[PDB]
């Protein structure tokens, strides 16, 4: 791979 | 107006000094109403909305766990690539000199977007006749900005605007001559 | 917040078009974006596709979170809609304006929401539909949005040109005048 940026999780509501 | 609803995420990393700070934000419509700090080391909840959330969210010990890794584990890891890439680039600002009583030194197409433009009279700094306009981002990766002298010509004045950047060896300048 | 650099993630979704977008920026300027409909990450530079890459799917299942949550979001807030915050419209060329010389207009739409525009270029009254490019939906710190529309052009003593600009929250489309002066 070329450089790979890295992601977040936004994290799920509560319903 | 038509019926419409709004969700937004932000996942910001703040680069300063050698830390980083991390919030994420989540924002209904343009509420933000839960946030993680990383200064702060859980969620709060921005508004009532989000006391649900950050309730929830804080119970999670695998979630808060993850989110004060960020700063270390993705803020940083993401910030050391943009060194060797994003903070490298640089490109040369263009400069042209041109009367409207002002003289307009129009700095074109540069970056970063850090930069000192300076007029000189005869040699000498001119300052308080400068009308500067902001930094203007020109949403390709690169940036302009007029800088404006307000002057009163007499034969045999030089003017010179000087800009320096860090994608140059040495300043470049422009002269006009009244 | 004191910083050196900011480096960010922003992404939205909404009912209507765009539906959603998922983006990041470096020092506000947008480095790259995933194509929800391709599944494809997208570099603005060369620069930054030759050296970096994203896996497309950290978009997308971003996007499905958000997906949700804006579903749970309606309900809680017994579907509060947001006021529309009208766009502030200015037009700039790139270059140094120079009569016979190529150059390139520049359209900045600011301080909007919700994230739905129409724009359009027009020159002596006439839309001009070919050399024309735009920006994604860019995020703001007051979570509202901008967004930069482009016009390659050669500047003339005649033409006059408009940013025309329809939203929600306008009695009616705005134009934005500009000519070489
Ligand atoms: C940068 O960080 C060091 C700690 O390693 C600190 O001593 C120094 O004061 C900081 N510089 C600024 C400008 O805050
Ligand atoms: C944009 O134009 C479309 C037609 O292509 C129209 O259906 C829509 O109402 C317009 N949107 C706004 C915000 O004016
Ligand atoms: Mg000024
Ligand atoms: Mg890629």
């Amino acid at each position: 791979k070329n450089l790979e940026k890295y992601k977040g999780k936004f994290v799920r509501e509560i319903d | 107006t038509p019926e419409n609803y709004v969700y937004q995420g932000r996942q910001e990393c703040y680069a300063f000094n050698g830390t980083q700070r991390f919030l994420e934000r989540y924002i209904y419509n343009r509420e933000e109403y839960a946030r993680f700090d990383s200064d702060v080391g859980e969620f709060r909840a921005v508004t009532e909305l989000g006391r649900p959330a950050a309730e929830y969210w804080n119970s999670q010990k695998d979630i808060l766990e993850e989110k004060r890794a960020v700063p270390d584990r993705v803020c940083r890891h993401n910030y050391e690539l943009d060194e060797a890439v994003t903070l490298q680039r640089r490109v040369q600002p263009k400069v042209n000199v041109s009367p409207s009583n002002l003289l307009v030194c129009h700095v074109t197409d540069f970056y970063p977007g850090s930069i000192q433009v300076r007029w000189f009279l005869n040699g000498q700094e001119e300052t308080a006749g400068v009308v500067s306009t902001n930094l203007i981002r020109n949403g390709d990766w690169t940036f302009q900005i007029l800088v404006m002298l307000e002057m009163t010509p007499q034969q045999g004045d030089v003017y010179i605007c000087q800009v320096e950047h860090t994608s140059l060896d040495s300043p470049v300048t422009v002269e006009w001559k009244a | 917040i004191k910083a050196d650099h900011v480096s960010t993630y922003a992404a939205f979704v909404q009912t209507h078009r765009p539906t959603g977008e998922f983006m990041f920026e470096f020092d506000e300027d947008e480095q790259f974006y995933v194509d929800l409909d391709k599944k494809e990450t997208v570099w603005h530079l060369e620069e930054f596709g030759r050296a970096f890459s994203f896996e497309a799917q950290g978009g997308l299942a971003n996007i499905a979170i958000l997906n949700n949550n804006l579903n749970t979001l309606i309900q809680r807030s017994n579907h509060t809609q947001a006021a529309n915050d009208p766009p502030e419209v200015t037009v700039f060329p790139k270059e140094p304006v120079e009569l016979g010389q190529p150059n390139t207009l520049i359209c900045h739409i600011d301080r909007f929401f919700p994230p739905v525009l129409n724009v359009t270029w027009l020159c002596n009254g006439e839309p001009v539909t070919e050399g024309v490019a735009e920006s994604l939906f860019l995020p703001r710190t007051d979570y509202s949005f901008h967004k930069f529309h482009y016009l390659t052009f050669v500047p003339s003593a005649e033409d006059v040109y408009d940013c025309r600009v329809e939203h929600w929250g306008l009695d009616q489309p705005l134009l934005k005048h500009w000519e070489a002066q």
